[PDB]
């Protein structure tokens, strides 16, 4: 029996900062235990300052990058060269996401940017459509490695502060983008060294008032 | 399928095709609406120029829509059949989806939006009807009386009459009709409904029809022997 | 006969030019943009004294910060008015936002020459769409059953148009205020309309940032001709 | 989930959790699993995530187009039977919906209709929805008056919510509390269970199992 | 194109009349007379052949009278073509009718059926209208004993005496001045042959001219029989009346 | 004539008349003008408002990043036409990761504009199209007639008056086509030929529109004071 | 779950001289619950006699549908319809539906007008006939009816030795039969009468 | 949904049906009604598959309305009960059949006569003078084939009918959370408000 | 959905400094029997590109009718046919790959792998793969079926990333690819000895060459294999 579906592994990772957005993606490809590609891009331009990772089945994903650019040239086109905010952005990919609701896209999809505010904003989807904001979320085989550590280490989860012994929570402080990037490079580095599928190389994707930036690290090749 | 565009602009500005038929509207025999303080009269015209006719099972001018609404009509009376079907089918469609029952307005709306759709689809010619809608919305007992016709434009009137000679009843409805006071009663509405057709009827035999509709679906028909009491007592104060 | 999709040998569609004519004998309606906001007006026209003027419904809302007044055949303009409301709420449900007043009247007008032999004939009623958005602010368009959609600072449609739009060529200033466009329509449209102004036969709305789209009720615009009444015998 | 909706003298009480697993995975513990149909009416969301998010929203958009071209609010009955009749058409497809469409109207009053992705639509006072819908049940079966204040109706619903994120394990995070009054609905905050917990226990003096 | 040679058979004239409807009634003018009386026992349905011949096979021939089931029965005035179609759907929406409900349809309910399909080729299709007009006679458990005609305009209406096709005018004053309330089946049956016996065209009334059915409660206790008169029993009652 | 009624008609002397019609409304259309070098294309259009209180119609759509046009006459013929464009250019992107080629897009126009003539109850386009665009062959300019010829230009004019404006492009033909590397230039070039058009009105800051696309320029349109230089 | 046998029931027809005969029981069933013990199987039209067992929603669909398609039949033909001729109607009526058939087993009696000669048809349920000149039996009891028929039959019998000869044939196979009972009707049918009898048999 | 009876007596037809829904592990609702008047003197009670029973029922009621204000008549029990077999006979061989099963409980004015009608959801149909669905009749129907006379005042029906529930409550081992009755007569239709 | 009947197995392929090589055997087999020994399964497309394809011959035959078919269709209404509107690898590939994935998502696949080898306009060397899903992916290396286990591993011991490919001339990739042909052939049970080998260079063009076959083979030791453990003769 044909299987309309794979599994091309990988891992992805959005963190909203204060005034700006990261969306952080592993560059390896694979299926089963074989490597298809050390370098194969993941996390994608999109325009209007947005970027988009669609991690899981490869196919679906890139349709699905391929399908929302293309809804991003038309929303130029039928409303006057409108900037798409993230907000809208977010609400038109559960569409195109629900529209296969019986046959559905085999990934799960986050994009990145900054609201109409200027802060910075993470949107996060499951395979059907189903969406929400938040402050910070992995994506892919390693999620389960990475979320934990970034609930204790970004949202100071179960950290109190010394000598009050549990009744003072540890405060909530704004992270710079250096800082943020430093905990991407040490999630993905820990996530290497115990998941399969992730390897090889680290793309960052740096949203600011300013446009997109990249960063590219080396991941063990193991 | 039949495409043809017969209604079609004409170089002043017209659509002959939906102006021909108010001409049919205006051959129907006379309609007219009465809303009291707290009811509505719809009197019917009918021709005597047919006798040997059975009265029990010939179509009856005036229309239930639902047990709250009713519907009479001037112009092709086989036209507005398929109006008042599918005015049924909404009505019931409406309880069925909204969980209560149409208000006079919506349902005119609808009868109307019908009348319109056939002034722009292929294939089909305009109805040759306008309609009177009266009634009382679900837990109202406010009156409301609506005009349709066959270019689909609708509107809430006092008192209103179609068809025939409707120029006439008109002229007397405008003289007679108080909006500061509106006929208080049963009595008083269907006097001036009654009053209003005789301008126009001939006999007021078996040519008047009166049908009263009050709060609550409460709707009745008036008999001969009814009317023939109300055209008694109108000439008996006239000789003076 | 001949195509209802006929060129003239002017370079012109036959019906197109046709239903421009019916809707000069519609019921004249006003529109003029300030920057405090846009002001709708219409002549309401009933046939008789007989008729509950407040059930004639020429001014439309589409959604809440945009508004609708219409000209002519006005039963032509309930399904323009239905494919507006599904537009502007589409494209909500589609995109989280409100819809541009640009991109709600080009939607209208797509559907205008979608005639032949589709709907059998073009739409014998012409609309002036008003509202705001936040990246062109207050804004006023006429859609035409030809397909074309100008903007304008005020524009009169019906009738009365080229008298009311002469007229309008005088008054218009980019400094109004809503309460001195209120009273600009309101005089104009006393001015065209064969009946004498009241609140009963004339009907007047507006679309503000903060409030959003809203018809007047006759007793606010009772006032309002009042008001303008006394500023007229003022000099 | 846990879900529940309830009439009482001063309105309509809805709280829900704010916990979504995947398996035995927890996915988030901050989704909005109540839906702000208009400033009247609110839906609760149990099941799949994305099919209740998408119709939901979408009813929305029914409501507003119905009170454009009917000038007047839609009633609750009308509201929760466009749902109703619209999960019905894709009955058998593999819809996962369990809702409470809440709202006030004149005519009405407070009303909750039960809406069911099998086609199922219920009027009633109180409805309990979601993997720990009969933990909840047993607060409120309990403790519901109809002269509630909207104080007390308040906490029964935070109340009634805890105890089910304590035992639930696909329960749990947060609690939203809204109420409904004829006026419109109006937000009562997000309450961490974590926090929530420890501060009952203390203050109620309920689950002396738990050791604090 | 095609437009070039389009009649417009559903369009109205100036005056808000349907052409094709108005010069469809003035075939079914030129028609065999048709006639129905309604009595309290009973009704009549007495038609009149077009000039026939004397080779025509009449005991096997059916041109105005049809059954539409056991209790309902039309006379036709027009084209006996355009009326067989109408007659076939007639009896299937009986047939559809009584599978649905398990009950008889009631006369009204057939005839506006009937009606409503004549009414459709008058506002769309761009197709001729039936040139048919039906006298329907009938009997259900509701109203009893109904006269009803139908014509191409698809307006229906009921009777207690009526014609269509040749000479109605003069028919139906006729029908006006000797039809009485309290009329039994034999007398109306006399009324319908002398009717037709002063307003034919025809030298004198014969049986080999004429189609004859009565639908009476003349059937054994409770419940209705129709009777299509054969050849030699239309010649009976044609002697018996003083016709012939 | 008793040819003219429909465009499935031809008359005795084989003239098709709805389409010559259709012509006719591009003549009364306002004026246009495209005109080229080796690194650019230019579109320059004046636009027409309807009186003072209104705006002025805009004449200029952007097809894709490398491909635009202008337009005269029926502005909903040519809203329709730049939006089977717009899917085409789109297609080819897609499906073969390829910019449209400015002569396919002239062939694709051709044949859909040939259709309405052909047929039945349909009617021609009443709207004349001036296409520009960068590809793989550098700079390009296309002049569409709704009869469905479309013709490959150096530079051109259509609309009310543009006689003028094309001969005195047939005059600089020598000067404007070495016009490389300076876009400035040959926009002047262009607001200098479309005023060989004007009669009465001269050109203002929201009478005016151009559009430019080039080897490192995605085509961009210019109105309101990003003209102003230009007056 | 097999759908000819949730209901149950059974028909008999046989021949005899210038004379049929066809009979059924009055059970209707929810596979062990008895539902009904007034569920008639035998229908006719005009002077031709049609017994249906099987599911009995098609068991009803089916006399509704022969007796909408004899009526046609008899407006037109201006006669009634004849056995040969039926049969073949029920025939080409079963048949269209072939991939989704009426899960029934339908029996015809009666005499030709114009002959005189006794006819009798079964069918399976996608049309198949089958005309013996002796008996056809239908239904959940059909291998005990052949057991009884094929032993009690002989040729030639007088319309009332022919009644006691199906009747004997109907109960004692309903009464091997858990689906089959709760009363029984008997037909007997000649060129100008026909003679309804109810059988009273055991009630379990 | 469960339990649902039917018994005719002497001049009325008396339905009587269940309370509970359940959803799986609860007890959702304990005052479901699960009928509807389809005219004033016919009366549907329904139990099956969740969703389709209520859109199942109250089509028909659309349906016999709209044919009441089209003739201005009310169809007799006969007819309604034979509209509702067609119905559910032409559903059962759809795409997605109605899971539904029905009682009909009418009382023909013409005939001055109760009639109760039982239809499965195949569109078997049969009139009787008590019935039920699904195994309510398992329990019923020897108590009702005993003490049941064809002569029974209304009183005597509902006693009857209470000791038929009394058995239900006492051998069923679901919870069905008692039972609403409505008796159909000549004057229309009426719910007994304490049982 | 269906099954491969007649089947080819593993396509090799890589980048070297001035352009691209690509590789394939000529075997079709059909199950466990070597059917066609005469297959070529190497197509170019112009003199710029070349398509390896494995798995399903039918349907292979079908994709070779589609390139045909796209040649033709390039060359309608265009003078820079064979020149600046000739037809690229990145065009040949995203056809292919929309072909595939819109076949795989109506449950009726193209049940092939693909890699598309080339060179494009710029010099750039092109080098991507597709399969019967419609995943697609790229590598400066890239291998179809048991190529992918025994012949990337091989191949990447030369250009292990990006910056390698400057650094690997047209001799060592070749010899590279060879020797990955010949391991092959040891080791895939559904392989052949003659294969075609196609070098796409940006200035010596397209070089296509057939009927080579796998030489300097190692068979010597296995005359002193005895037995499977205890056997001593
Ligand atoms: B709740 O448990 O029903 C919860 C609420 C949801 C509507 C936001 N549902 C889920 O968590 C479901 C799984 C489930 C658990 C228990 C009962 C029923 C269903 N999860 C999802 O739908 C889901 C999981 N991961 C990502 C997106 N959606
Ligand atoms: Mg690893
Ligand atoms: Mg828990
Ligand atoms: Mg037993």
């Amino acid at each position: 029996q044909f299987n309309p579906y794979g599994d091309n592994g990988g891992t992805i990772l959005g963190i909203a900062g204060e005034d700006f957005a990261v969306l952080a993606g592993d560059t390896r490809n694979i299926t089963d235990y074989s490597i298809n590609s050390r370098y194969e891009p993941k996390v994608f331009d999109c325009g209007d300052n947005i970027v988009m990772s669609a991690n899981g089945f490869a196919a679906d994903g890139d349709a699905l990058v391929k399908r929302f650019k293309n809804s991003v040239k038309w929303y130029h086109f039928d409303h006057n060269d409108k900037k798409l905010s993230i907000n809208s952005a977010a609400r038109n990919i559960q569409h195109l996401l629900y529209g296969k609701r019986f046959f559905p896209y085999y990934v799960h999809t986050i994009i990145a940017g900054l609201d109409e505010d200027g802060k910075g904003a993470v949107y996060s989807f499951d395979p059907v459509g189903s969406y929400e904001r938040e402050q910070c979320r992995a994506g892919g085989a390693a999620a389960s490695l990475i979320m934990p550590f970034l609930d204790n280490q970004v949202n100071f989860k179960n950290q109190y502060e010394p000598g009050t012994n549990g009744k003072v929570k540890k405060p909530l402080k704004y992270l710079s983008v250096e800082e943020v990037i430093k905990l991407v490079r040490d999630s993905f580095t820990s996530a290497t060294e115990r998941h399969i599928q992730v390897g090889d190389g680290l793309e960052i994707l740096i949203v600011t008032k300013d446009g997109v930036r990249k960063e590219f690290y080396e991941l063990k090749r193991d | 399928g039949y495409d043809r565009a017969l209604s079609i602009f004409s170089p002043d500005g017209h659509i002959f095709q939906v102006e021909y038929a108010l001409e049919a509207v205006k051959r129907g025999t006379c309609a007219v609406g009465v809303k009291g303080k707290n009811c509505v009269v719809l009197g019917c015209e009918r021709r005597s120029t047919l006798k040997l006719q059975d009265t029990r099972i010939t179509p009856s001018k005036v229309s239930k829509i639902d047990s709250h609404v009713v519907l009479s009509f001037s112009g092709l009376n086989a036209d507005s059949r398929i109006l008042i079907e599918k005015a049924r089918v909404e009505a019931q469609s409406h309880r069925l989806t909204l969980e209560d029952p149409v208000t006079v307005e919506y349902l005119t709306r609808y009868v109307a939006g019908v009348q319109q759709r056939y002034t722009q689809s292929g294939g089909v010619r305009p109805f040759g009807v306008s309609t009177l809608i009266a009634g009382f919305d679900p837990r109202d007992d406010e009156p409301k009386l609506y005009q349709t016709e066959p270019s689909g434009i609708y509107s809430s009137w006092s008192a209103q009459t179609i068809g025939r000679n409707s120029k006439t009843v008109r002229e007397f409805l405008e003289k007679n009709y108080d909006r500061k006071e509106p006929p208080a009663t049963v009595e008083e509405c269907v006097k001036l409904t009654v009053r209003s057709l005789l301008e126009v009827v001939q006999t007021g035999a078996k040519n008047i029809e009166i049908t009263v509709v009050k709060p609550d679906s409460d709707i009745v028909a008036l008999s001969s022997e009814e009317i023939n009491q109300y055209v008694t007592q109108i000439e008996q104060e006239k000789q003076e | 006969d001949r195509g209802v999709s006929t060129f003239s040998p002017e370079g012109r569609l036959f019906q197109v030019e046709y239903s421009l004519e019916a809707i000069k004998l519609g019921s004249t309606a006003i529109g003029i943009a300030t920057k405090e906001g846009v002001v709708l007006g219409v002549e309401k026209r009933a046939t008789s004294p007989l008729l509950e003027s407040d059930s004639i419904e020429k001014i439309v809302e589409i959604d809440r910060h945009i508004g609708c007044a219409m000209s002519g055949l006005t039963a032509d303009a309930r399904s323009m008015i239905e494919h507006a409301r599904t537009a502007a709420v589409t494209h909500n449900l589609y995109y989280d936002e409100d819809i541009n007043v640009e991109s709600l009247t080009q939607s209208v007008c797509d559907l205008a020459l979608r005639f032949g032999e589709l709907m059998s004939r073009p739409f014998g009623v012409a609309l002036l769409i008003a509202g705001h958005d936040a990246d062109d602010g207050y804004q006023l368009f006429h859609a035409e059953p030809s397909g074309t959609f100008y903007r304008y600072n005020a524009k009169a449609i019906g009738s009365g148009s080229e008298g009311a739009q002469a007229e309008l060529l005088n008054e218009w200033h980019s400094s109004l205020t809503l309460k001195e466009a209120e009273l600009l329509v309101l005089k104009i449209l006393k001015q065209v309309m064969e009946e004498k102004l009241d609140e009963n036969n004339a009907q007047l709305s507006c679309i503000t940032k903060q409030d959003g789209f809203k018809i007047y009720d006759n007793e606010k615009t009772a006032e309002l001709i009042k008001e303008l009444k006394e500023k007229e015998a003022a000099e | 989930t846990t879900t529940l909706a309830f009439r009482f003298q001063g309105g309509i009480i809805v709280a829900v959790d704010s916990r979504a697993t995947a398996g035995n995975w927890v996915a988030s513990q901050t989704v909005k699993k109540v839906i702000e149909i208009n400033p009247f009416l609110l839906g609760t969301m149990a099941g799949g995530t994305a099919d209740c998010q998408f119709w939901e929203t979408w009813l929305g958009s029914q409501c507003r187009l119905h009170e454009l071209r009917e000038k007047e609010r839609i009633s609750v009955a009308a509201a929760s039977k466009i749902l109703s009749n619209l999960v019905y058409q894709y009955k058998g497809a593999g819809l996962s919906m369990g809702t409470m469409i809440c709202g006030y109207t004149r005519k009405e009053g407070p009303t909750i209709y039960y809406v069911d992705s099998d086609g199922t639509r219920l009027k009633g006072d109180i409805f309990c929805v979601g993997s720990g819908q009969t933990f909840a049940y047993g607060v409120l079966d309990s403790n519901y008056k109809w002269d509630l204040s909207v104080e007390d109706a308040l906490y029964l619903g935070k109340r009634s919510i805890l105890a089910a994120a304590h035992r639930d394990a696909y329960s749990g995070g947060s609690v939203n509390l809204y109420h409904v009054t004829e006026d419109g609905w109006i937000y009562h905050g997000n309450h961490d269970v974590g926090e929530l917990f420890w501060k009952v226990k203390e203050e109620e003096g309920s689950f002396n199992n738990v050791i604090g | 194109g095609s437009r070039r040679y389009d009649s417009r058979t559903t369009i109205f004239s100036p005056e808000g009349r349907l052409y094709q409807v108005e010069y469809a009634l003035e075939s079914i003018s030129h028609a065999g007379t048709a006639i129905g009386i309604m009595a309290s026992d009973g009704i009549v349905l007495a038609a009149e052949r077009k000039v026939t011949s004397t080779l025509l096979e009449q005991d096997t021939s059916t041109e105005k009278l049809y059954k539409l089931n056991d209790k309902i029965a039309v006379a036709v005035a027009g084209l006996t073509a355009d009326a067989e179609i109408l007659i076939n759907t007639a009896r299937i929406h009986a047939q559809n009718y009584l599978k649905t409900y398990n009950e008889d349809i009631p006369v009204e309910i057939l005839v506006r059926r009937l009606s409503d399909i004549k009414q459709g080729y008058t506002q769309h299709g761009g197709l001729r209208p039936f040139g048919v007009s039906f006298i329907y006679a009938g009997y259900d458990d509701r109203y009893g004993y109904q006269l009803y005609t139908s014509n191409p305009s698809g307006n229906y209406t009921g009777w207690k005496a009526i014609s269509v096709g040749a000479n109605t005018s003069a028919a139906q004053t006729l029908l006006q001045m000797d039809y009485k309330d309290d009329m039994k089946v034999d007398d109306a049956i006399e009324l319908a042959l002398k009717t037709l016996s002063k307003t034919t065209d025809s030298s004198a009334l014969t049986y080999d001219r004429l189609e004859f059915a009565t639908i009476r409660k003349g059937a054994n206790d409770g419940e209705v029989y129709q009777k299509i008169f054969k050849p030699q029993e239309i010649k009976d009652i044609l002697v018996k009346t003083g016709i012939t | 004539n008793n040819y003219d009624g429909d465009t499935v008609t031809f008359s005795p002397t084989g003239r098709l008349f709805q389409v010559e019609y259709a012509l006719e409304a591009i003549k009364q259309g306002s004026v246009t003008v495209g005109l080229r070098s080796n690194t650019h294309a230019v579109l320059v259009a004046l636009k027409r408002n309807a009186d003072e209180l209104s705006s002025y119609q805009k004449k200029i759509i952007k097809c894709d990043e490398h491909m635009g046009l202008s337009l005269a006459g029926l502005a909903p013929d040519a809203r329709v036409l730049s939006n089977y464009l717009r899917q085409q250019c789109n297609y080819s992107s897609l499906v073969f990761n390829r910019k449209l080629a400015v002569e396919r897009a002239g062939h694709l126009l051709c044949d859909k504009a040939q259709k309405n003539t052909q047929s039945y109850g349909g009617r021609p386009y009443g709207v004349g199209l001036l296409i520009i665009g960068y590809d793989k062959s550098g700079a390009h300019l296309l002049e569409f007639q709704p009869s469905g010829n479309v013709t490959e230009l150096y530079g051109t004019a259509i609309g009310a008056r543009s006689q003028g404006a094309k001969t005195y492009l047939e005059r600089t033909l020598d000067t404007f086509i070495k016009i490389d590397g300076n876009p400035d230039e040959l926009i002047k070039a262009g607001v200098e030929a479309i005023s060989q058009s004007l009669r009465d009105e001269s050109l203002t800051v929201d009478n005016l529109s151009i559009a430019i696309v080039g080897k490192d320029t995605p085509f961009t349109i210019y109105d309101g004071e990003a003209v102003a230089k230009y007056i | 779950s097999d759908p000819s046998s949730i209901n149950g029931g059974i028909v008999v027809a046989m021949t005899g001289k210038d004379c049929v005969a066809i009979a059924c029981d009055l059970r209707l069933g929810s596979q062990s619950l008895g539902v009904s013990n007034k569920f008639e199987k035998i229908f006719h039209y005009g002077h031709v006699f049609l017994g249906i067992t099987g599911l009995a929603t098609d068991v009803t669909t089916l006399n509704e549908m022969f007796r909408y398609k004899t009526n046609l039949y008899k407006l037109k033909e201006e006669r009634a319809i004849e056995p040969e001729t039926f049969t073949q109607l029920v025939s080409s009526s079963l048949y269209e539906r072939r991939f989704g058939p009426y899960f029934v087993g339908p029996v015809v009696a009666g005499i030709n007008s114009k002959s005189g000669k006794p006819f009798i048809a079964g069918f399976d349920l996608i049309g198949c006939i089958d005309e013996a000149k002796d008996f056809i039996v239908s239904g959940t009891a059909s291998d005990q009816l052949f057991g009884m028929c094929e032993s009690l039959y002989e040729p030639n019998l007088e319309p009332e030795d022919l009644f006691e000869t199906i009747s004997q044939a109907l109960l004692n196979a309903a009464d091997r039969d858990a689906l089959s009972g709760w009363g029984a009707v008997v037909y007997i049918i000649k060129k100008d009468e026909v003679v309804k009898r109810y059988l009273k048999m055991r009630q379990d | 949904m469960d339990i649902i009876l039917g018994i005719r007596v002497q001049d009325s037809v008396i339905l009587a049906s269940s309370k509970a829904v359940t959803r799986g592990i609860s007890v959702l609702k304990d005052s479901d009604d699960k009928t509807r008047q389809l005219s004033p003197h016919t009366l549907m009670s329904f139990a099956g598959e969740a969703g389709d029973t209520v859109q199942f029922a109250e089509y028909i009621q659309a349906n016999i309305q709209l044919y009441s204000i089209r003739e201005d008549y009310e169809l007799s029990p006969q007819a309604v009960s034979s509209f509702v077999r067609q119905e559910l006979a032409k559903s059962i061989r759809s795409r997605r059949p109605y899971q539904v099963n029905v009682l009909i409980g009418g009382y023909d004015k013409k005939k001055n006569k109760p009639e109760l009608y039982q239809i499965d959801y195949l569109g078997t149909k049969v009139e009787l003078p008590y019935g039920a669905h699904g195994y309510s009749g398992f329990y019923t129907f020897s108590l009702l084939d005993h003490h049941y006379r064809p002569d029974m005042t209304t009183e005597e029906g509902l006693d009857l009918l209470k000791l038929c529930v009394q058995e239900l409550e006492k051998r069923m081992p679901m919870d069905f959370k008692g039972v609403i009755v409505k008796i159909v007569d000549k004057d229309g239709i009426r719910q007994v408000d304490d049982f | 959905t269906q099954q491969p009947i007649v089947t080819g197995t593993s396509v090799i392929s890589m980048k070297y400094d001035n352009g691209v090589i690509i590789a394939a055997d000529n075997l079709g087999s059909y199950g466990s029997l070597l059917r066609f020994n005469g297959v070529e399964r190497l197509i170019p497309v112009g003199d710029n590109t070349v398509v390896g394809i494995s798995g399903d011959i039918s349907d292979m035959q079908h994709i070779e009718r589609l390139l045909k078919d796209l040649v033709t269709e390039n060359a309608y209404d265009n003078p820079l046919a064979d020149a600046e509107e000739a037809l690229e690898p990145s065009y040949i590939f995203e056809y292919l790959a929309t072909v595939m994935y819109q076949r795989r998502s109506k449950m009726n696949p193209l049940w092939n792998a693909i890699i598309v080898a080339g060179v494009q306009s710029n010099g750039d060397q092109f080098l991507r793969y597709v399969n019967l899903l419609g995943v697609t992916y790229s590598s400066p290396t890239l291998a179809t079926g048991f190529g992918a286990h025994m012949a990337n591993p091989l191949l990447r011991k030369v250009v292990d990333r990006e910056s390698d490919i400057p650094k690997t001339t047209v001799q060592v990739a070749e010899e590279a690819i060879v020797n990955a042909m010949r391991v092959l052939y040891y080791r895939d049970a559904r392989s052949s000895r003659n294969f075609s080998l196609a070098i796409i260079d940006k200035n010596t063009g397209l070089t296509f060459k057939k009927n080579l076959q796998v030489e300097n083979m190692k068979w010597d030791f296995a005359k002193d294999i005895k037995g499977y453990g205890t056997q001593k003769i």
